[PDB]
C-alpha cells in the first residue's frame, strides 16, 4: 500500500476488515394460490381504448418463465424492471390492462409521452413501474369491412389522465352553438371507430397492448412470487430478507413502542434500523456487524521485520476478520510495560511503541 | 449605531495628568488549538460492501488515495498543534505543600487530589461549560453491538464508515502540563523559560513585575495587602462570571458544532438520487439488468465522490484556520505565561 | 343548510408515510390542512354536493352517530360509475357502482359490471371524530383519530396525531361528496387542503407532538 | 423554471452548505472591520487650539 | 445608455451586500484614534486618557529609543519642520503616482473579474444543445429536455462550487492580513514598537 | 471523449485546489521567515522562546 520495498519507522493505516455473514434469512411469504394468466393474454376480444378491464392480480404466486409460449411479443418490454429478476423481487399490487391501439400509437405506452393515446385515451404516468406487452394483431381481432368495435375518440376537451377511464358516449363540441347531433357543421363524430383492415399500411395496423403495473410500495405483504422460503436465525451477523428490504447485521431485542401501522425503519441516511417480522410479529432492530479500521505499527525494515497490528476502534473479543486493549482499539503484537517513556511511534490516548531491547521485542507502554 | 460615548480631553500648553491608585483587573482570554481528527474509508462510504459498485469504482483512479491522504495529514496535524501549544515545558514542576505566596490565593487555579483527573476550579468550569457532541473517540462499536434505546448520532456516522480517532494526549495529561506552567511560574518566575528554575519570594518576584513596567518596587511594598485584596477579588469576580454566564466559551462551541454538522451532512448526501431512480444500492442492483443498473450506479458514485471531495476540501479549509489559531496560542503562552511582554493590547 | 364559519385552530395533521421514527425532526411534501384556515360549521336541517378539491378533513363531534355514511362521484346523476360507502352497522359496505335515487340519496332505513366490493370491522371507532379523506394515484387514503375533548361549542384548541385505518384501490375519478342524511340537528365540520410543507416533531415514540405551518409566518419560515 | 428546480432538488443539499459559506464569509468580513477599527471605548475629540 | 456589468450581475441571482460600518463611521474611529495619539500619548490605550503637552510627548518617546530628552528639548523647532516637510511629501508623493494602491486595487478587481467570470459561465452549453433553458424546454419532450437539464445542473452547479471554494480561500488570506493590521493598529498607535522593522 | 474530459477536469482541478492550499501555508511560513529576519538578525529580540 506504500508501493514500495522499503518502509520507514511509524504507523501506517493499510486497510479495513470487516466481518462475512455466516448463512442468509429469508422470509418470503407463504401464498398457496397461483395466477392464469390464459384470462388476460388470449381472450376472444380485449377492449376498445377506455374499456380496458382492470383485472388487479393479488394474492396468488405469478411464474414469470411461461409467459414467451403465449402471443408472440417480441420482447417483454419493462420500463424500471429487468424480466428475468421477477422470479426473486416482489411487488405489492399487480394490475392488468389490455387494449387495441394503432401501429403508431404504441411508443404513447411508455412513460412520459404526447400524442394521441397520450392524451385522449390510457396515458401512462412518467414513474410507471411495470410492464407493457405488444405485438401486431392482423391475426385474430382484424375482422373486414373495419372492425367498429375498438373504437376511440380522436378529439377530446381535457386531457385524460392515467386511471382517469372514460366510458361517457356523449358529445365533445365548441365554438359557435348548442349543436345536440347535427353532424355537419357544428356536433362533429363524438366517438368514432378505428375501422380495422387488412388492407392498411403496417404503420397503422391494429395491435393488441397488455399492460401489467409492477408497482412498488411499503405496504403490507400482499402477491410475490414462487421463491422458497427458509426458516429464522438470531442475534449473529447474517444476511436477511425480512419483506422486500435485505442486507446484513444483527439482530437484537428490541425497546421502542412501534405503532401497529408503522412497519419500517427508515434512518436519517435512509438505511433500514428496526423493522417487523412478517409472520410471527415481533418488531426487532438491526444493527450490522463488526468493522473498523486495522492499522500496522512497524520499525523500519532495515531493523527488522516484525511488525505489530492495531484493530481501530473495537472491544478485543470480535477481532477476526500478546492482547492489550486500548482507548484507540486493541494492538496485537507489542507487550505492554509498566514503564515510560519518550513517545516513538504514536497509537492512541497516550499510548507509545518503540522498538527496545528487553532479546528485542516490540514494546507498548504509556 | 452608536460608537460610543462623546469624551473631550482637556488638552493644554502645561497641563498633565497622573494617577495617584491603580487597580488589579484580571481578563479572560480563550483560543482554540486542535478540532476533531477523522478519517472516512471510501468503499463503505460510496459502495457498502457491493462488488459491483467496487468494481464501478476501481475506474476512477486515485481519488480516494489522496483524500485519505489529506484527512490524515490533518489528524497529524491537530496532534502537532496540542503538543506545540501545551509541551514547552521540559520537566514537570510541583508546587509546595505550603500555600503562602505572599497573600495571593492560588486556590481555584492550583490542582486538587479530591477528584481523579487533577484538574482546579476553573478548568472544571471550563469542561462543564462545553456541551460536547457524540464524538466517538472511545470504544463506541461496544455500545452499539446491542441496539438500544433509540438511534444515535454518532452511531449512524460510524454504520456508514466514518470514524473519529482519539487525540494523541488525553485531558489529564494536558491538566498536568498546565499545572506544571502554573507551578513554574508561581515558584520561579520567567527563569524556568531560559533554562533551570530559579526560586523567588511572590513579593520580590511581583515587585520585578512592577519594575519591569515604569513603577518604582517600593510601590507594591507599601500596598502589597490591596494588591494581594484586588487580586483575590477579581478570581473570584471571574469564578462567579464562569459560573453564571454560560456565553463566552463559543469559539469552542463552535468548533464542535462545525465538525458535527459537516459530518451530519456528509451522513444526509446519502440519502439522495443524484438523478438515479433509487438512492439504494440494493434497489438498483436487483430491479435492473446490467447496463441500466451500471448506469445509476455512476450516478450514484459521482454524487457521492463530490460530497466527499466537497467535506475534504472544508476540512483542509478550516485545518489551516485552527493551525493559525494555534500558533497564536502557542506565541500567547511562549510570551505571556513564560515572560512579561512590553508589546500593548497583546 | 346553516354556514356558520369558524377557524381551523392548529389541528388537521396526520402521519404521511407508514415508516417509524422517533426523536428526529422531519419535513415532508404532502396535501396537509393550512393552520388557523377557514372552515366552515355546516348545520344540516334545510343540499347540494361540495365539491372535492384535493382532500377533504370531514370532521363531526356528534355523539349519538347521527353521521353515518358518505357517497362520492363525478356526476352523482346514474350516469359516472361514482362512488358508495356505508357504515352498515358493525360493518362497512363499498360499492364502485352507483344506485342513485335522487340527488340526496335518503336511503330507507326505517349493478353493470361491480369492480370491487369491501367488508371490514365497523368504522366509526367529549367527542372530535375526524376522518381526512384524500385521492391520490387512485388511491382512497382514510385517516382517523378518536379525540376526547372537553369543549362542545367549536374546533378545540391542542394538538393530535391522526392514523390511517384502511387504504383503498379504487376510485377512479371523484370531484363531488355528501354527507348521509337517513332519518330512523346536526354538525359536520369541514374542510380543504392543499399543498404544503410541514416540518413535524417526534417524540421518543412515533407520535407527532407539534408541528409549524410552514408558509404562516416569516417564524416559521425561520423555523423551517 | 419549475422542471429545472424539481431536478436540482434531487442533487442534495448542495445550495445549503455553499448558502451557509457565503454567509459564514459575509460575517467575517464586518468581523475583521471591527476588529481592526474600533479599539476605542470612547470617541475622543481634539481641541479647538491647534 | 447601456446594460452595466452591475444590472448583469444583480440579475443573474447574485446580490452584493452592504457593510455594517459606513466610511463616515470608519473615518470618526480614525479621527477619534488620531485625537487621543496627539493629545493622551499611548496612555489612551491602558485605561483613562492622561493629558500631556506634545513636546513632553516627543520627549518620552525620544528617551525610549535611546536619546536622551535634552535632544529634542534643545532642536524643538528642527524636529517640527523636518516633520512638517515629511508629512508635506505624502501629497506630493500620492497626488500624482497611482501605483502605491494596487493592494486595495488588487481587492476590488480580484472580487469583480470573480463575478464576471461566474456571470459568462451561465452562456456555456456543457455539452447540451442550448445554454438558454426555455428553448430546451420548448423545443423537446420531456425525457430528452430532462437530459439536457441534468447537463445544465451540473455545468453551473460546478461553476458555483468553484467560485465558493475560490471566495474561502480568498477570504483567509484577507483575514490574515486583517489580524497583521489589527496588531499593527494596537501596538504601532496605541503605543511605542520596539521590534525592529516593525 | 465527454467521460475523459469530465475526469482529467475533475483531476486538475483537484490538483490546483491543493496547489492553493499549500501556497496559503507556505506563504504563512514566509511570512513568519521575514519577521524573524528582521527581529532577530537586524536587532535584538526581547520577546521570549522567539
Ligand atoms: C486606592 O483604591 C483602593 C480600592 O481600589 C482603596 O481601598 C478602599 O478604601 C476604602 C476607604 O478608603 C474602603 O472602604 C474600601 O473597602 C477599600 N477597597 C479595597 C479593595 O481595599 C484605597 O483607599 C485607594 N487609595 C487611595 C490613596 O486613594
Ligand atoms: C402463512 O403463515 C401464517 C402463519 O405463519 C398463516 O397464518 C397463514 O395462513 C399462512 N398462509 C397461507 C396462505 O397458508
Ligand atoms: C388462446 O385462445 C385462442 C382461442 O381460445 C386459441 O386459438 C389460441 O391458440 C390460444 N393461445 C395459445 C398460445 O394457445
Ligand atoms: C468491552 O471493553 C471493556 C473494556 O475492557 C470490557 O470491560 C467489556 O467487557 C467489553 N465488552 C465485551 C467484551 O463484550
Ligand atoms: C499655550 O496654551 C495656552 C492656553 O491655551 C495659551 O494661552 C498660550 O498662548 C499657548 N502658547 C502659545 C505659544 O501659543
Ligand atoms: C483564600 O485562601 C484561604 C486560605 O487562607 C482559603 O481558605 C479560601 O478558600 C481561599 N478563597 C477561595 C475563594 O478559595
Ligand atoms: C372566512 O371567509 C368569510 C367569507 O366572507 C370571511 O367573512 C371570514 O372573515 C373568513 N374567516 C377568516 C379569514 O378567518
Ligand atoms: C412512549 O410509549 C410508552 C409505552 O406506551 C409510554 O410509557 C411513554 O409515555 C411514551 N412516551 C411519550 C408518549 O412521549
Amino acid at each position: 500500500t506504500l508501493k514500495s520495498f522499503t518502509v520507514e519507522k511509524g504507523i501506517y493505516q493499510t486497510s479495513n476488515f470487516r466481518v462475512q455473514p455466516t448463512e442468509s434469512i429469508v422470509r418470503f411469504p407463504n401464498i398457496t394460490n397461483l395466477c392464469p394468466f390464459h384470462e388476460v393474454f388470449n381472450a376472444t376480444t380485449f377492449a376498445s381504448v377506455y374499456a380496458w378491464n382492470r383485472k388487479r392480480i393479488s394474492n396468488c404466486v405469478a411464474d414469470y418463465s411461461v409467459i414467451y409460449n403465449f402471443a408472440p411479443f417480441f420482447a417483454f418490454k419493462c420500463y424500471g424492471v429487468s424480466p428475468t429478476k421477477l422470479n426473486d423481487l416482489c411487488f405489492t399490487n399487480v394490475y392488468a390492462d389490455s387494449f387495441v391501439i394503432r401501429g403508431n400509437e404504441v411508443s404513447q405506452i411508455a412513460p412520459g409521452q404526447t400524442g394521441n393515446i397520450a392524451d385522449y385515451n390510457y396515458k401512462l404516468p412518467d414513474d410507471f413501474t411495470g410492464c407493457v406487452i405488444a405485438w401486431n394483431s392482423n391475426k385474430l381481432d382484424s375482422k373486414p369491412s373495419g372492425n367498429y368495435n375498438y373504437l376511440y375518440r380522436l378529439l377530446r376537451k381535457s386531457k385524460l389522465k392515467p386511471f382517469e377511464r372514460d366510458i361517457s358516449t356523449e358529445i365533445y363540441q365548441a365554438g359557435n352553438k348548442p349543436c345536440n347531433g347535427v353532424a355537419g357543421p357544428n356536433c362533429y363524430s363524438p366517438l368514432q371507430s378505428y375501422g380495422f383492415r387488412p388492407t392498411y399500411g403496417v404503420g397503422h395496423q391494429p395491435y393488441r397492448v397488455v399492460v401489467l403495473s409492477f408497482e412498488l410500495l411499503h405496504a403490507p405483504a400482499t402477491v410475490c412470487g414462487p421463491k422458497k422460503s427458509t426458516n429464522l436465525v438470531k442475534n449473529k451477523c447474517v444476511n436477511f430478507n425480512f419483506n422486500g428490504l435485505t442486507g446484513t447485521g444483527v439482530l437484537t431485542e428490541s425497546n421502542k413502542k412501534f405503532l401497529p401501522f408503522q412497519q419500517f425503519g427508515r434512518d436519517i441516511a435512509d438505511t433500514t434500523d428496526a423493522v417487523r417480522d412478517p409472520q410471527t410479529l415481533e418488531i426487532l432492530d438491526i444493527t450490522p456487524c463488526s468493522f473498523g479500521g486495522v492499522s500496522v505499527i512497524t520499525p523500519g525494515t532495515n531493523t527488522s521485520n516484525q511488525v505489530a497490528v492495531l484493530y481501530q476502534g473495537v472491544n478485543c473479543t470480535e477481532v477476526p476478520v500478546n492482547v492489550f486493549q486500548t482507548r484507540a482499539g486493541c494492538l496485537i503484537g507489542a507487550e505492554y510495560v509498566n514503564n515510560s517513556y519518550e513517545c516513538d511511534i504514536p497509537i492512541g490516548a497516550g499510548i507509545c511503541a518503540s522498538y527496545q531491547t528487553q532479546s528485542q521485542s516490540i514494546i507498548a507502554y504509556t | 449605531m452608536s460608537l460610543g460615548a462623546e469624551n473631550s480631553v482637556a488638552y493644554s500648553n502645561n497641563s498633565i495628568a497622573i494617577p495617584t491608585n491603580f487597580t488589579i483587573s484580571v481578563t479572560t482570554e480563550i483560543l482554540p488549538v486542535s478540532m476533531t481528527k477523522t478519517s472516512v474509508d471510501c468503499t463503505m462510504y460510496i459502495c457498502g460492501d457491493s462488488t459491483e459498485c467496487s468494481n464501478l469504482l476501481l475506474q476512477y483512479g486515485s481519488f480516494c488515495t489522496q483524500l485519505k491522504r489529506a484527512l490524515t495529514g490533518i489528524a497529524v496535524e491537530q496532534d502537532k498543534n496540542t503538543q506545540e501549544v501545551f509541551a514547552q515545558v521540559k520537566q514537570i514542576y510541583k508546587t509546595p505543600p505550603i500555600k503562602y505566596f505572599g497573600g495571593f490565593n492560588f486556590s481555584q487555579i492550583l490542582p486538587d487530589p479530591s477528584k481523579p483527573s487533577k484538574r482546579s476550579f476553573i478548568e472544571d468550569l471550563l469542561f462543564n461549560k462545553v456541551t460536547l457532541a457524540d464524538a466517538g473517540f472511545i470504544k463506541q462499536y461496544g455500545d452499539c453491538l446491542g441496539d438500544i434505546a433509540a438511534r444515535d448520532l454518532i452511531c449512524a456516522q460510524k454504520f456508514n464508515g466514518l470514524t473519529v480517532l482519539p487525540p494523541l494526549l488525553t485531558d489529564e495529561m494536558i491538566a498536568q502540563y498546565t499545572s506544571a506552567l502554573l507551578a513554574g511560574t508561581i515558584t520561579s518566575g520567567w527563569t524556568f523559560g531560559a533554562g533551570a528554575a530559579l526560586q523567588i519570594p511572590f513579593a520580590m518576584q511581583m515587585a520585578y513585575r512592577f519594575n519591569g513596567i515604569g513603577v518604582t518596587q517600593n510601590v507594591l511594598y507599601e500596598n502589597q495587602k490591596l494588591i494581594a485584596n484586588q487580586f483575590n477579588s477579581a478570581i473570584g469576580k471571574i469564578q462567579d462570571s464562569l459560573s453564571s454566564t454560560a456565553s463566552a466559551l463559543g469559539k469552542l462551541q463552535d468548533v464542535v458544532n462545525h465538525n458535527a454538522q459537516a459530518l451530519n451532512t456528509l451522513v444526509k448526501q446519502l440519502s439522495s438520487k443524484f438523478g438515479a431512480i433509487s438512492s439504494v444500492l440494493n434497489d438498483i442492483l436487483s430491479r435492473l439488468d446490467k447496463v441500466e443498473a451500471e448506469v445509476q450506479i455512476d450516478r450514484l458514485i459521482t454524487g457521492r465522490l463530490q460530497s466527499l471531495q466537497t467535506y475534504v476540501t472544508q476540512q483542509l479549509i478550516r485545518a489551516a484556520e485552527i493551525r493559525a489559531s494555534a500558533n497564536l496560542a502557542a506565541t500567547k503562552m511562549s510570551e505571556c505565561v513564560l515572560g512579561q511582554s512590553k508589546r500593548v493590547d497583546f | 343548510r346553516t354556514q356558520s364559519y369558524t377557524n381551523s385552530f392548529t389541528r388537521g395533521v396526520y402521519y404521511p408515510d407508514k415508516v417509524f421514527r422517533s426523536s428526529v425532526l422531519h419535513s415532508t411534501q404532502d396535501l396537509f390542512l393550512p393552520f388557523f384556515s377557514n372552515v366552515t360549521w355546516f348545520h344540516a336541517i334545510h343540499n347540494p354536493a361540495l365539491p372535492f378539491n384535493d382532500g377533504v378533513y370531514f370532521a363531526s363531534t356528534e355523539k349519538s352517530n347521527i353521521i353515518r355514511g358518505w357517497i362520492f362521484g363525478t356526476t352523482l346523476d346514474s350516469k359516472t360509475q361514482s362512488l358508495l360507502i356505508v357504515n352498515n352497522a358493525t360493518n362497512v359496505v363499498i360499492k364502485v357502482c352507483e344506485f342513485q335515487f335522487c340527488n340526496d340519496p335518503f336511503l330507507d332505513v326505517y349493478a353493470n359490471n361491480c369492480t370491487f366490493e369491501y367488508v371490514s370491522q365497523p368504522f366509526l371507532m367529549k367527542n372530535l371524530r375526524e376522518f381526512v379523506f384524500k385521492n391520490i394515484d387512485g388511491y382512497f387514503k382514510i385517516y382517523s383519530k378518536h379525540t376526547p375533548i372537553n369543549l362542545e361549542r367549536d374546533l378545540p384548541q391542542g394538538f393530535s396525531a391522526l392514523e390511517p385505518l384502511v387504504d383503498l384501490p379504487i376510485g377512479i375519478n371523484i370531484t363531488r361528496f355528501q354527507t348521509l342524511l337517513a332519518l330512523h340537528a346536526a354538525a359536520y365540520y369541514v374542510g380543504y387542503l392543499q399543498p404544503r410543507t410541514f416540518l413535524l416533531k417526534y417524540n421518543e415514540n412515533g407520535t407527532i407532538t407539534d408541528a409549524v405551518d410552514c408558509a404562516l409566518d416569516p417564524l416559521s419560515e425561520t423555523k423551517c
